[PDB]
DNA sequence: TCATATTATTACGCCAGACAGGG
DNA sequence: CCCTGTCTGGCGTCCTCTCACCTATGA
RNA sequence: AUGUUUUUUUUUUUUUUUGAUUUGGUGAGAGG
């Protein structure tokens, strides 16, 4: 099984799972502690920004790549700010403070 | 962007803002056509259109007005987006309390309003009043009420009286809670009181009184007012494939919470009665109370069928929350799977990829090339073209793939090594095709496995994956020094059976120009494989500086020892091929050429031992056969032997002449012994069967034999496999535990009958449970391990101290287990090392230890060397770049960025499998005494007894250096004496551990002093020998008239005067314990060495117990000061022990439980860190008593006693800096000129920089207190709650950094994974250099 | 079809942490 | 009042694949 | 040398760009 772009859940901003459902690998828990035990910085900040969750960096991503442009735009996740309302919805004021 | 994450409480006014409308109607949706509901929980105005730019009803179809609102839609005018972001509130009738407030244990409402958690919950559940400033009354302001308490007070106190319930009276409780007020007097209430319960009680509510206050969090937003409403897009509302709505559970929670609330704003209109609304309002709190956190109240609801609905707390909680299952790990486009296969033609740094996932993956780098050559225009035509597969995408996609590194991953990755970069070779298949030597490192066989491809798509990902992750860069292991790209199970019987000799073949001891022509002789069909002759080789030697020079000689070698130096570089010399290399010496010697010639010569010397032993090794023909396993002549025999044996053993049951747990002894240790006899029969037949001559007589040689080599190579197989394939496969044992006495007496070759294969199946169903019930345990603790280091990142490179542990070698008490060149190995020393002669600069004071300078410390025979530890790092928030030590997979120092708590962690943790779960001294070598913690005399025969427990016993050899280390206890018999030479294998201890000697220092007569017959001691004139002795009763056998008298011995003169020690003016007198038997009476005149009585009386968990930090059952008990000692109280609870220092101040004492056997007497003088019971010893007591250095040296050596037993190879700086991450946190003592508490519990960094900006000024600083947290109390309480709540329970960790008002300066390499920037470790370290710099 | 709103099973194993009881 | 059983909460491995099954009521 | 010398309705509207190809919990089983 292979994904380079297709569709995703609808909760979350992150690629569907399986084969069946034509979809991404897991890239999990022990992976990231193994990308943090080298120094990879910024393949661990495509893992999990441009690769996976971030819907503007993601374009932003596809229409470099295919100008000739690898270059990420990363901005926020946005499974971090469906944490944020979840959290939020509490009541819970977590924030984002300043520049 | 921005800096840190603030969290508080949630003010009604800032639900009010955060909100665009109130949700009235619970009415969800329309659900027979398609519209939702106006104005229900899924509304037009409050949120949005479900359209982008479109009313919903009807208006807007273009791109023109985006805002207006008309009043046949009720809609607001943007994206479908918009939604998700916008969220509403529920105007809640009735006032709630939160539930993570009520019960977070300890409740953050229970332990601020000085009220039990019980009483809080009944008034609560409308079941109790509570009194709120009543006025002249006589009832309290915390007192509740009854509706008894409450009636008879309506009727007494009918005017001035208030009394409420619910959350309602709790609120005004807070509400009128003078914060300010509070703290002096707590504050005054803890310095006019000694209770130490209450202080501890006190000080913890005075310090979420006085943090209440440092932030803006009022006490009235505990309870929930304006109740906030999740975003419809969060809790989304699909159908599944039909024709209905599989609804989310949080849609009942929001519509069982408005129904209610609906309800009870219409009581409220009718004017219900008392009861009616009390049950509505209480309904609508355990609605909003199974919203927030389901099932923390009692049994909780449930929808369809019995199965519970999950809440926010659960969206938030647990191994499927938002941490560890969306933030942390996510799913990720540009990623492949499939099964792995082998290609053994690969390069080291690169794998096969097939063409279908080649092409899948990189879908837009194609996209990319076509639209620039100008084959197609628009991006469709693009996508119809690789849809198709024409014939000119193939040539696109080699010119996407060549230098574009992939990470292959398998699925459970442990350790670093588990995510490698290669380049793609295209594959006509479907199947990763992964170079063999890698998957010693991935441990992947080839039986089903499969691996995941990874795409780095930015520049700085494909320059990471060639430069940091490049599996020719990983060669190796980063949990120590060893090689992880070590050829594995063919090659190295491809190497052992070409590097190897027989003593007549083709070409015996002909004479050879080169090893070129050792190889043609080879190939052309005139010599053999494995032939003695003389060679010529030239081996170049590079003695100078970087300079290599030639020497060629003649070596008598074989030919396949010619062949395979062909392939050996230039530096390294004819000696490293020249012997048979099995597995050890194949690893050894790509060690030797990656410690020489460097990187690049042993990348390619790698590939080239790989494909050398898969070519000899299909040249081989190594099968195995059912001849190959010699079955023992002599193996009969043995087995009739050991049945004569059981025999007679039997036959003495019958008569009964024996024990039966001796009879049982008896017969395991024949088995025993008859299968090492079959071990060792069989095993000669297989080293030595091999007996062929050459011109003569016969000669013998190493077999040939197919099993022998594949045991002897180390490729697979070992002594235990290979006997239990021809000998007796020794004694299984029943799941009992214990063992089974009649022996499985046959092999595999011979065949198992059917009881021994079921007791064979026993003793292999315990060992399938115990991996896969061992696994979770193993991971568990590596994910405990990585989120308790998780920060530390090496950020300087000097700490400027001059501190350091003392790396000695170790030995358990037999031959020097571990040697001093592996633990001293590439860490830098701390002071310089003086040579073992006098006061030399041997090395100096900040040099890294690598080989060379290790060999000169073994040349000198170096005792033992002062080295930097961790845990001694003076950095704040960090590791300097000596104090680590050694990169451990590059030779130099670890670089300033380098994240160690991640490695170190991984590298404890991943050896996790492998572990499992479930008389006198006699030296053996032959050298010099010497003793340390010593206070001897010498007795009237001459032999040295000591007069101290603790004394260590050491045999230091005739060069200087400790050889061997032994524990003598208080009165032994010491053949020996101090700075003696002996002999190897005399006996030079002797004690008695069942009668604990009682021994003297001087002579003279004895008394029996407060020793009573009747009362005290008694009259138990022996039986079968006619010797009486006096037995000393203990303190609980005799009455309390007597029980005050201590029995006791004092050695006094010939005439009566009490002789004295020899130093003091104090007699010697011996207080006796219970449980005693005087062993020589009154009048015997007595000497040194004589006793005055007769005293008779573990794998994975116990590195989980050695993290965790837990407590043993029965520890050994010690004493905090030194000085004099004595009893106490006879029997309450538990009997004293008083210490009055000679110096010190007097008052410690404890009272110790009195079922432990005690070490120390009356007269006995004793010391911080010297203990006082025996057993297992509590690491929180080694950090108070002894100092930070010994309980480091405790846990080093206490888990790798672990690891070692085992054999697995651990560098000692991944459980230094694991410790260091335990004992991270302190306690105050003296607060000193500072703004701290007296017993408040703060990080030492913290309190460190604090003291160093204030004693650089004239005020001098604050004294601490280190304390040891386990692994997960101390990634719990962290200065940064993301990191807390990452890990485990998020609503302790929540609460506790909601009413604290704590923020989280990220600074760490798990907040920037949750908030998705870069690690402040790896790369990323100057990013964030630069921007600590900007600020 | 369109509002009404929650009851008759037990059978893990530590391991901290808080609580009423009593010498 | 300092030990103490006793009770209550809170952990318990990662990755993947296949299949089936989904609230009652009701004038 | 010369041409108002057989006229009649045998009739004028495009595509337009502006947006995407759509699948959530529970429980059971297998591979490593
Ligand atoms: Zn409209
Ligand atoms: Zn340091």
């Amino acid at each position: 099984h292979a994904r380079s772009t297709g569709s995703y859940s609808l909760v979350t901003q992150q690629p569907l799972g399986g084969k069946a459902q034509f979809g991404g690998q897991r890239f999990g828990e022990m992976e990231v502690w193994a990308l943090e035990a080298y120094g990879a910085a910024y393949t661990l900040q495509e893992m999990l920004t441009v690769k996976s969750d971030d819907v503007n960096g993601r374009t932003k991503m596809y229409k470099n790549i295919v100008d000739g442009n690898h270059q990420m735009e990363p901005g926020m996740p946005e499974s971090f700010n469906v944490l944020l309302k979840e959290i939020r919805s509490l009541g819970i004021n977590i924030e984002l403070e300043d520049e | 962007e921005f800096d840190a994450i603030k969290i508080a409480l949630a003010s009604p006014d800032m639900i009010r803002s955060w909100s665009f409308g109130e949700v009235k109607k619970p009415e969800t949706i329309n659900y027979r056509t398609f519209k939702p509901e106006r104005d229900g929980l899924f509304c037009a105005r409050i949120f949005g259109p479900v359209k982008d730019y479109e009313c919903l009803c009807g208006k807007y179809k273009r791109l023109k007005h985006r805002g207006v609102i008309c009043e046949k839609c009720g809609v607001e005018v943007t994206q479908t987006k918009v939604r998700r972001e916008r969220m509403g509130h529920i105007e809640l009738a009735s006032p709630t309390a939160h539930i993570w407030f009520l019960k977070s244990l300890p409740s953050r409402i229970g332990l601020l309003l000085d009220m039990p958690l019980r009483d809080i919950e009944r008034v609560l559940y409308f079941e109790s009043y509570v009194v709120i400033e009543g006025g002249m009354t006589n009832l309290e302001r915390q007192q509740i009420l009854t509706e008894e308490q409450y009636l008879d007070a309506l009727e007494e106190f009918g005017d001035e009286f208030d009394a409420k319930m619910g959350a309602e009276a709790i609120q005004a409780l807070l509400k009128s809670m003078d914060l300010e007020q509070e703290c002096e007097q707590l504050r005054e209430e803890l310095n006019e009181t000694n209770s130490e319960t209450k202080r501890k009680k006190l000080t913890k509510r005075i310090k979420l009184l006085e943090a209440f206050v440092q932030s803006g969090n009022k006490p009235e937003w505990m309870i929930l007012t304006v109740l906030p409403v999740l975003p419809p897009d969060l809790r989304p509302l699909v159908p599944l494939d039909g024709g209905r709505f599989a609804t989310s559970d949080l849609n009942d929670l929001y519509r069982r919470v408005i129904n209610r609330n609906n309800r009870l704003k219409r009581l409220l209109d009718l004017a219900a009665p008392d009861i009616i609304v009390r049950n509505e309002k209480r309904m609508l709190q355990e609605a909003v109370d199974a919203l927030l956190d389901n099932g923390r109240r009692g049994r909780a609801i449930t929808g369809s069928n019995k199965r519970p609905l999950k809440s926010l707390a659960d969206m938030i909680k647990g191994k499927q929350g938002r941490f560890r299952q969306n933030l942390l790990g996510k799913r990720v486009d540009y990623s492949g799977r499939s099964v792995i296969t082998v290609g053994p033609y690969l390069r080291l740094h690169q794998c096969g990829l097939p063409k279908k996932m080649a092409l899948e993956l990189f879908k837009p780098f194609i996209y990319g090339k076509l639209e620039l050559r100008g084959l197609a225009t628009t991006i469709k035509a693009a996508k119809k073209m690789v849809e198709r597969e024409e014939a000119v995408v193939w040539d696109i996609l080699d010119e996407v793939i060549r230098e574009h590194p992939v990470l292959l991953n398998r699925a459970p990755t442990l350790h670093r090594l588990g995510i490698q970069a290669f380049e793609p070779v295209l594959i006509e298949g479907k199947a990763i095709q992964l170079h063999p030597l890698v998957c010693a490192a991935y441990n992947a066989d080839f039986d089903g496995d499969q691996m995941a491809v990874h795409v780095p798509l930015t520049l700085e990902a494909q320059l990471e994956a060639r430069a940091l992750m490049m599996s020719t860069n990983n060669i190796l292991s980063p949990a120590n020094g060893e090689p992880i790209i070590v050829p594995s199970q063919d090659v190295v019987l491809g190497l052992y059976y070409m590097t190897r000799d027989c003593v007549n073949a083709k070409g015996e001891g002909m004479v050879l120009t080169g090893p070129k022509e050792a190889e043609r002789l080879y190939r052309s069909g005139l010599a053999s494989l494995h032939a003695r002759v003389k060679v010529r080789i030239t081996e170049y030697e590079k003695d100078a500086n970087g300079e290599l020079v030639a020497k060629t000689s003649l070596k008598d070698t074989t030919v396949g020892r010619a062949i395979l130096w062909m392939i050996v570089p230039k530096g390294l010399p004819y000696s490293i091929v020249n012997q048979a290399l099995g597995k050890k010496a194949i690893s050894k010697m790509l060690n030797t050429c990656y410690r020489i010639l460097g990187l690049k010569p042993t990348v390619i010397f790698a590939d080239q031992i790989m494909y050398t032993g898969f070519a000899y090794a299909a040249r081989s023909g190594a099968s195995v056969g059912i001849d190959d396993m010699v079955i023992p002549e002599k193996k009969h025999e043995i087995i009739s032997e050991a049945e004569a044996e059981v025999a007679e053993i039997q036959e003495q049951f019958q008569s009964g002449l024996v024990t039966a747990g001796e009879r049982y002894n008896k017969v395991i240790d024949i088995w025993a012994a008859a299968n090492d006899r079959v071990s060792k029969a069989m095993m000669d037949n297989l080293q030595t069967e091999t007996v062929i001559n050459r011109d003569g007589q016969e000669e013998k040689q190493v077999s040939f034999n197919s099993i022998y080599m594949m045991a002897d190579s180390g490729a697979r197989g070992s002594a235990a496999q290979i006997r239990q394939l021809a000998g007796m496969r020794g004694l299984m044992a029943k799941p009992d535990g214990s063992i089974i006495e009649t022996p499985i007496t046959a092999n595999f070759r011979e065949g198992l009958n059917v009881l021994q294969y079921f007791i064979s199946t026993h003793g292999a169903r315990k060992g399938l449970a115990d991996t896969a019930l061992k696994t979770a345990n193993s991971g568990y603790l590596t994910r405990r391990l990585v989120d308790v280091a998780q920060d530390l990142v090496v950020t300087e490179d000097d700490c400027g101290t001059h501190e350091g542990i003392m790396m000695t070698p170790v030995i358990e008490g037999g031959d020097v287990k571990e040697p001093l060149r592996d633990r001293v190995l590439g860490r830098v020393t701390a002071e310089d090392v003086l040579k073992p002669g006098t006061a030399d600069i041997l090395v100096p004071r900040n040099t890294l230890l690598h080989e060379q300078w290790c060999d000169l410390l073994e040349e000198n025979s170096v005792d033992a060397v002062k080295v930097r530890s961790v845990v001694s790092c003076d950095t704040d928030f960090g590791v300097c770049a000596h104090c680590y030590g050694r990169d451990l997979a590059r030779g130099h120092i670890i670089n300033k960025g380098e994240a160690i708590g991640v490695i170190a962690a991984q590298s404890i943790g991943e050896p996790g499998t492998q572990l499992t779960m479930r008389s006198s001294i006699q030296v053996k070598n032959k050298g010099s005494i010497k003793l340390s913690n010593v206070k001897s005399v010498v007795n009237s025969s001459g032999k040295l007894v000591i007069t101290s427990r603790n004394t260590e016993l050491k045999l230091i050899d005739e060069f200087g250096r400790t050889k061997e280390s032994y524990k003598v206890p208080y009165g032994a018999v010491l053949a020996k004496g101090d700075g003696e030479q002996v002999a190897g294998g005399e006996t030079v201890a002797n004690w008695d551990p069942h009668t604990m000697p009682v021994i003297t220092e001087v002579s003279g007569f004895v008394r029996f002093t407060d020793m009573i017959d009747g009362q005290t001691i008694t009259r138990q004139t022996d039986e079968l020998t006619g010797l009486s002795s006096l037995v000393v009763l203990d303190s609980a056998e005799r009455t309390a008239g007597g029980k005050d008298l201590r029995p006791a011995l004092k050695i006094v003169d010939a005439q009566g005067n009490d002789v004295l020690i020899p130093g003091t003016d104090m007699p010697a007198q011996y207080f006796l314990p219970g449980k005693a038997i005087v062993q020589l009476e009154d009048g015997v005149q007595i000497s040194s060495g004589d006793t005055l009585a007769r005293i008779p009386q573990g794998g994975l968990p116990r590195v989980a117990d050695l993290f965790e930090a837990r407590r043993p059952k029965e520890p050994a008990i010690l004493a905090e000061i030194s000085g004099i000692v004595s009893f106490g109280k006879e029997t309450k609870g538990k009997r004293r022990l008083v210490i009055t220092p000679v110096d010190g101040s007097d008052p410690y004492e404890e009272m110790i439980p009195k079922w432990r056997q005690l070490n120390v007497f009356e007269g006995e003088r004793v010391e911080r860190g010297d203990v006082i019971s025996d057993g297992p010893e509590a690491p929180h007591d080694i950090l108070r008593l002894r100092g930070v250095h010994a309980v480091t040296r405790y846990i080093v050596n206490e888990v790798q006693d672990v690891y070692r037993l085992q054999g697995v190879k651990i560098n000692d700086k991944h459980i230094e800096v694991i410790v260091r991450q335990m004992l991270r946190k302190a306690t105050i003592v003296n607060a000193g000129s500072s703004d701290f508490l007296e017993g408040e519990q703060v990080e030492y960094s913290r309190v460190k920089i604090a003291n160093r900006e204030l004693e650089a000024n004239g005020k001098v600083g604050a004294t601490y207190s280190r304390d040891l947290l386990g692994i997960t109390k101390a990634s719990l309480a962290t200065e940064s709650f993301i990191s807390a709540a990452s890990f485990q329970e998020t609503t302790r960790v929540l609460t506790e950094a909601a009413v604290a008002g704590k923020r989280d300066e990220l600074r760490g390499l798990k907040e920037n994974v949750i908030v998705g920037r870069l690690i402040p470790a790896g790369t990323g370290y100057a990013y964030h250099q630069d921007r600590m710099r900007r600020r």
